[PDB]
RNA sequence: UCGA
């Protein structure tokens, strides 16, 4: 009775800009625990590894009113300092919506034109229709198809030509998009027009920023929580999964390697700064060119390209160590080595290659230990 | 003669103080440099 | 076990936290076989502590030792000497990991080995003196009882080994299914297991104690810790794996210890885990388990806790302790004795007397 | 709260009190005064 | 005096501004929180805090 | 044995063809154990009658359009995939619309025979341009969720049949979700919030009530086993 | 008129309320002094204005009476 | 885990509800798929594989001249029991080529029905909503500790 | 439509377990109806466990008896694996007395009337010359799985020892479909369940409990 | 001395 509307603050150290301190309405939970919204992670830059979180609870009707208003978490949505949003999909719900808006070819009930005695019969009368072809086997999420749509908006220059006189309030039209492209503009407000895109974390901060500029910011906090569960849905569908069998390594290293350290072995012969970057040098073009393989010979459907090509997370230079060669790795001081890591995780690393690699492992974490009281220090600096 | 408010996409309102906001802003992106 | 192989540079005589720079945490090409690299803290300490590495030894004046074997002429020896920084340097270390005929000798014509720099060197058998008695020599213990160690970042598996040390003892242990075979001997090892010093037949067996005859005529006995407060809160109780009227070999498990399946170290469970996204409720690392393990205990763990205070002589009398407690409603005592403490078996709750105690007071007022 | 009453207004915060009598510790003359006629006194003395 | 007391160097600051009999307006909002005030800036402003507010003749008649 | 205690169901309508259904509370996790199977009868398991077949006079070979019409023949097709019409013939039953001239047709100048009625006498099936003439045959039979378009070579020999995909059910869309409700010291009792989308064949009630007649009756042969002790009301 | 009918602390809109007050800080103030009138006149004296609650937080009813345009403020 | 892994609980589902094989066996823990490739700590999956390849027995063919897979392979290690205990030393380990040939081996779930293909991945059953996921999932037994 | 009344018949493959067959269903129904009896099966099928148990030597569980080779705490994790049954709602005691030496199973314990155990061959506890075992323990009715109700709650005294109560009869169920026949020609969807129990009751008197249990929960 |  007493926790209804009553407001707290919550707060995860260290707190580096305002969004590490957000108000929230509070839901009496079993356990011991504390259940946070996966969308203000961001803010909070909150791991669930184990991370502690404080609460504060405001008593004064003027502390309760800068809550509800102010430091409301619905209300920031945006970082208050490059103004791109701070709290959108990523991670699950990203591959989670890039897997429904791409098409797929060739996919299971996919639409094609009529020839002869068979009219188009690809096409669908209503999405409702389409739900129907979905849960039997006919329809495919991924798939070609063309449906007749009546409550979503049309793009606004094929709006005009469709309708002369004004937008489609209750009014049917039709375009040619996958069903998972249909079912991600029915999350977004009805006055959105149509995107038609595959999305990406990029895209998706593209629309997220024009909504937040064009439509009311309530509307931007239902839609983000709308996108959030249709992220999370789809992700469990998404059939990514790792294993050993998906991870695979492209061929091309091993002549790669003959090539560059037999050509690099006839270096050998001159031998020496130069001679050492004379290696180094072309040890990097090795390194480019294994991870330039391996990017052409992984298809597309395998679940450790669709991470980090959708920008859920990852990149493609950790992957390069994963298969392929980890490359040369630095020593003590800021000279590389000539001699790389020609092993990739995948095939494992050789006992000698593992203590030269954990000689600049160790040295980064160390700087990330600095780092963090250097800026620290800098910061307090600005603030006074 | 500040501009638009960052974060609610609309001008600045008379109470905001863009010092602090200022100094976290720069300050908060400081782990990642090298 | 890890904590008594700890090597750190912090103390008397030593560096402070803030004073140590960058340059003794940077792993050393001397580190080799002496100290492990992968192991060390994260936070503040990192570089300082460290764990002494699996075949090293001490020298008496204090510089690590090391084992290899030496190998004369491309033919692998029998022969093993302790070698020490300064004279590793004097000698080519052979790669561990070599070919090997079956009469013995370099199978290759083209060895590894790791000369003074320390830096790697391809050469051939002929310039080779010294060889590794094996891989691992560098990793630790915890290290070393990673699977797949090969295929983790050293990041990962500093993580992963420290972790090991951050475990709690279960109701049930079982050892893993897929390890390797450093837990048997860092078990036995540790102390807190129980091992038979004689061979001979298990006179009695009981959870209190266990007896054994030994072929030599003498009766030995082991006590087992049931049910110990470890010094941070975690339980020490053992249990015998031994039949009645079985027979045991000098240097044969007895009783397994706090975390251990019949002599090897048993960390935690093995969980059938499938890989996906679900429904949001495992994200950004988060876990979800089955209800079963809390059905079955498997997961389940004792924690005991140790509460003290003393009756002192006071400036203006003397402590007593007692039920006499002034101010209480008669029912919150129900639980203690005579005395005035609680009862041995019952239970409490947060805000329970567990020993009632009284102090004078004056003036009133 | 237990009268279901507002919340009343604040008061000085008594670290600042501790950090005055610091500063005359260290013979350092520290007064808090209004704008308008001359200083006040926090208590006893300030 | 006291914000830059607050900040660093305390030691330096307290002697100089004590020669200088220095004097402190309690202008600035990191001295407003020292001494327990509302800080000058969001709805610590002059102007926001001193809002009166009063129901509607028109809509008090409906009450 | 078992007891139970306080499972209700209330009605909450959007529309004419459409309603909100809620039950609370249900023992966890009961809301999700019987959700999909409601929503599964619902769609597929509920008798109506629908089209499974045309043929348009004039028609034949055409990959599209039609002359005399601005209706291209796949916006007729899936117009009159919107056709809500309930029968009793449980066999097919050949209906025919016809219309010449200049006009627009309407869903009430197709002749039903006697045994079969259409409920949305005001839809739109097409308008027919000046000077143009438009005849159509139409199959109308009895059938159970969703069978796409089916070639049964009996419709391929023929040489103008067009087999459309049937939408037999009259429940269009149903959703479904679960949520927490304390009923007493005990935490975390399921609710069931399931929506319900349908045409004028049947209304929304009957289909639930329909829909959980079909169920009781589904689960009755394993409970014909024994009986011996189940959840009580 | 994209609402979806919010629920709870959200609920009036920040925007609908932002059109009745200079600022956000305007806003506070506004809905906060009028907090502290409600909760004085269950013990300025000006009742509820909108039908309350059946327990209703002084400062939810204050919100609830400037998003109907039914109270008046002057900034100082 | 002994990789590196960590994380808290975020919930508990019963028993009835959670993704489980064919067998009607249930799985125990669910691990998020975008941790795995970031962080850099692979041996978590290898682990697994080989975690259910020692939980289940595993016989090799080997026929008469053996597969080459085995050439450098594990010595009279062909066969082995249900429910076995196996040790991969550290720099001295069971690698990839092995992994995958010992992947294919006896899976008598009760009956015939093997639940693991070569790939490791099985197909699981959603047990809330009561229809097996789109697509292959990697399923396995890992050590975890608390 | 197509008119076919849903007909199952029962199989059998062991005691303990039995399949099941329902035809025909129309397609798709085979997953979801095969669930709604598994999640039931795995849940409200009651029981039939034992709540609390009471031994005379020990005042908790953290105390190991003389003259035995397991523990209280590793005693109660072995008494978990009983599988019981009772016929009367009200709370009953059972009781085991084992003296000398030798290894006390499920056996040894002498139940009340109208309570039986399933399974006689369950190692407890190994005691020797010295060992004397005396404990009775609380068989009560019930369904799914409770905790451990603590007596401080309750209105027990020091001695009885609360543990943890798992009430079910079923152990492992799964299902598959077969809608076989083609894509045209009417295809029906059927399932074949598996149904296994404990022995607690057979596979038929689970089904029909799982089969009657939602018979009075649908209704509109 | 460890956890993020």
């Amino acid at each position: 009775e007493v926790i209804a509307e009553h407001p707290v603050l919550l707060n995860r150290a260290p707190t580096l800009h305002r969004l590490g301190i957000q108000a929230f309405e509070p839901q009496l939970v079993e356990g011991k625990a504390i259940q946070l919204h996966p969308l203000v992670c961001e803010a909070f830059n909150a791991d669930f590894d184990g991370d502690q979180m404080a609460v504060h609870l405001p008593l004064s009707a003027e502390a309760q009113a800068e809550a509800r208003i102010l430091m409301l978490s619905s209300n920031n949505i945006l970082s208050p300092a490059s103004g791109k949003p701070l709290a959108m999909p990523r991670l699950d719900m990203v591959t989670g919506l890039y897997y429904l808006t791409t098409l797929v070819e060739g996919a299971t009930g996919e639409y094609q034109a009529a020839t002869k005695d068979a009219p188009e019969q690809g096409v669908y009368s209503s999405p409702a229709e389409a739900i129907m072809a979905m849960d039997r086997g006919a329809l495919s999420v991924r798939a070609k198809i063309k449906v007749r749509l009546t409550e979503l908006r049309p793009p606004t220059d094929l709006e005009a030509q469709l309708f002369e006189n004004g937008w489609k309030p209750g009014d049917a039209w039709t375009e040619e998009t996958t069903l998972g492209r249909v079912m991600f503009n029915e999350l977004l407000p009805k006055s959105y027009p149509f995107v038609n895109e595959q999305m990406h974390k990029k895209v998706q901060a593209r629309i997220i920023n024009d909504l937040a500029e064009r439509f009311p910011m309530i509307v931007v906090a239902q839609t983000v929580d709308k996108l959030k569960d249709a992220g999370f849905y789809w992700a469990t569908r998404s059939g990514v999964t790792v294993s050993m069998a998906d991870v695979l390594v492209p061929p091309q290293k091993q002549e790669i390697l003959e090539r560059h350290e037999a050509e690099a072995d006839a270096i050998e012969r001159k031998y020496h700064t130069e001679r050492n970057e004379s290696l180094v040098k072309i040890w990097q073009d090795a390194t480019e060119e294994v991870g330039k393989a391996l990017e052409e010979f992984y298809p597309a459907d395998n679940p450790i390209i669709t991470i980090v090509k959708s920008g859920a997370t990852g990149n493609l230079t950790q992957t390069r160590t994963l298969a392929g060669m980890k490359g040369l790795v630095t020593n003590p001081k800021g000279e590389f080595i000539p001699r790389p890591i020609k092993s990739s995780f995948r095939e494992g690393l050789t006992v000698l290659e593992y203590f030269i690699n954990t000689h600049g492992a160790r040295k980064g974490l160390a700087d990330t230990a600095l780092r963090t009281a250097d800026s620290g220090y800098l910061t307090r600096r600005l603030v006074d | 003669c500040y501009g638009r408010s960052m974060a609610t996409g609309k001008l600045v309102d008379i109470g905001e103080a863009v010092g602090i906001v200022a100094a976290q802003s720069i300050g908060e992106p400081g782990t990642q440099l090298t | 076990l890890t904590h008594k192989r700890r090597l750190s540079a912090l103390g008397p005589g030593g560096l402070s936290r803030e004073r140590a720079g960058l340059e003794v945490r940077d792993v050393h090409p001397s580190h080799y076989g002496r100290m492990c690299p992968i192991e060390t803290p994260e936070g503040p300490n990192i570089g300082l502590i460290g764990s002494l590495s699996v075949y090293a030894r001490v020298n008496p004046f204090g510089f690590i030792e090391t084992p290899y074997r030496k190998v004369e002429n491309g033919v692998v020896t029998d022969q093993i000497d302790y070698l020490t920084a300064d004279e590793e340097d004097r000698h080519v270390v052979a790669q561990a990991n070599s070919p090997t005929d079956e009469n013995g000798r370099f199978t290759e014509d083209r060895v590894m080995v790791r000369k003074k720099g320390g830096e790697v060197e391809f050469v051939s058998a002929d310039q080779v003196d010294y060889m590794d008695v094996s891989p691992r020599q560098m990793v630790s213990v915890a290290t070393a009882m990673i699977p797949f160690l090969e295929h983790d970042d050293a990041n990962r598996a500093l993580m992963g080994a420290n972790m090991q040390r951050q475990a709690v003892p279960l109701v049930r242990s079982e050892a893993p299914l897929v390890g390797t075979g450093m837990e048997l001997r860092a078990a036995i090892d540790a102390g807190d297991v129980v091992v038979a010093d004689k061979t001979g037949v298990i006179e009695e067996v009981s959870a209190d104690y266990i007896t054994v005859m030994a072929d030599d005529g003498t009766r030995q006995s082991y006590r087992l810790r049931k049910f110990a407060r470890s010094n941070h809160g975690t339980c020490a109780n053992q249990r015998p794996i031994v039949d009645a009227g079985q027979r045991v070999e000098a240097g044969q498990v007895i009783a397994d210890g706090p975390c251990t399946q019949n002599g090897e170290m048993a960390l935690g469970k093995n969980l059938l885990v499938a890989i996906m996204p679900w429904e949001g409720h495992n994200y950004e690392d988060a876990i979800i388990l089955s209800n079963r393990l809390v059905e079955e205990d498997v997961l389940t763990s004792i924690h005991i806790e140790e509460h003290e205070i003393d009756a002192r002589d006071t400036k203006l009398g003397a402590e007593e302790i007692t039920r006499d407690i002034p101010n209480v409603s008669d029912e919150v005592l129900a639980d203690l004795d005579e005395r005035g403490i609680v009862r041995i078996g019952a239970e409490v709750r947060d805000g329970d007397i567990l020993v009632g105690k009284v102090t004078p007071k004056g003036e009133t007022e | 709260i237990v009268k279901g009453e507002n919340i009343p207004e604040p008061g000085i915060p008594e670290s600042f009190k501790v950090l005055l009598k610091e500063l005359q510790s260290l013979c350092l003359n520290v007064e808090v005064l209004s704008s308008d006629g001359a200083a006040i006194e926090m208590r006893d003395g300030d | 005096w006291l914000s830059a007391a607050s900040f660093q160097e305390t030691t330096r600051v307290l002697t100089d501004a004590a020669i200088n009999c220095r004097s402190d307006k309690l202008n600035g909002l990191k001295e407003n929180v020292i001494i327990g005030k509302l800080i000058p800036a969001g709805t610590g402003i002059s102007r926001y805090r001193n809002i009166n507010v009063q129901p509607t003749e028109e809509a008090r008649a409906a009450a | 044995m078992l007891i139970s205690q306080r499972p209700t169901l209330s009605e909450e309508t959007v529309a004419e063809n459409r309603s909100r259904f809620v039950i609370e509370p249900l023992e966890p996790g009961f809301g999700y154990t019987l959700g999909n199977s409601l929503r599964r009868t619902l769609l597929s398991s509920i008798p109506g009658a629908a089209v499974t077949s045309i043929r348009i006079d004039g028609v034949l070979h055409e990959f599209t359009t039609v002359p005399g019409v601005k209706e291209d023949v796949t916006d007729i097709i899936l117009n009159l995939k919107g056709l809500v019409v309930s029968s009793d013939d449980d066999e097919p039953v050949t209906m025919y619309l016809r219309k010449q001239g200049p006009g627009v047709v309407t869903a009430g100048d197709i002749v039903p025979p006697a045994g079969v009625t259409v409920h949305n006498p005001d839809m739109h099936i097409a308008t027919l341009n000046d000077k143009g003439k438009l005849e159509v045959e139409l199959v109308v039979e009895r059938g159970r969720g969703y069978v796409p378009a089916v070639q049964n070579k009996a419709s391929g020999a023929e040489i103008g049949r067009i087999p459309v995909d049937s939408i037999y059910s009259p429940v269009l869309k149903v959703t479904y979700k679960v949520e927490a409700t304390r009923v007493e010291q005990r935490t975390d009792f399921d609710k069931l919030i399931i929506d319900v989308e349908t045409k004028n064949s049947i209304s929304p009630r009957d289909a639930l009530a329909s829909a959980g007649g079909t169920l009781v009756e589904l689960f009755g042969l394993a409970r014909e086993l024994n009986a011996d002790s189940e959840h009580i009301e | 008129s994209a609402y979806d009918t919010p629920l709870g602390i959200t609920n009036p809109p920040i925007d609908e309320l932002l059109s009745r007050a200079s600022s956000k800080y305007a806003l506070v103030i506004y809905a906060a002094k009028r907090a502290r009138q409600i909760n004085d006149y269950y013990n300025e004296y000006v009742g509820p204005l909108v039908e309350p609650g059946l327990q209703e937080k002084p400062l939810s009813i204050a919100l609830r009476e400037i998003h109907g345009d039914l109270l008046e403020h002057t900034e100082g | 885990g002994r990789h590196g892994n960590k994380g808290v609980i975020g919930k508990i589902l019963p028993v009835e509800d959670m993704p489980f094989l064919p067998d009607g066996t249930p799985v125990d823990i669910i691990l998020n798929t975008h941790g795995v490739p970031r962080r850099m700590n692979i041996g978590q999956i290898l682990e697994t594989h080989l975690g259910w390849v020692a939980k289940a027995g595993w016989n090799i063919d080997v026929a008469a001249g053996v597969p080459d897979w085995a050439s450098k392979l594990p010595e009279e290690l062909y066969s082995a029991p249900a429910d076995s205990t196996v040790a991969t030393p550290v720099f001295d380990g069971a690698q990839e080529g092995e992994l995958a040939g010992l992947l294919g081996s006896t899976l008598p779930n009760r009956d015939g029905e093997v639940m693991v293909d070569a790939d490791g991945k099985s197909t699981l059953f959603d047990g809330r909503s009561g229809e097996p996921f789109p697509y292959p999932v990697t399923v396995g037994y890992m050590y975890i500790l608390k």
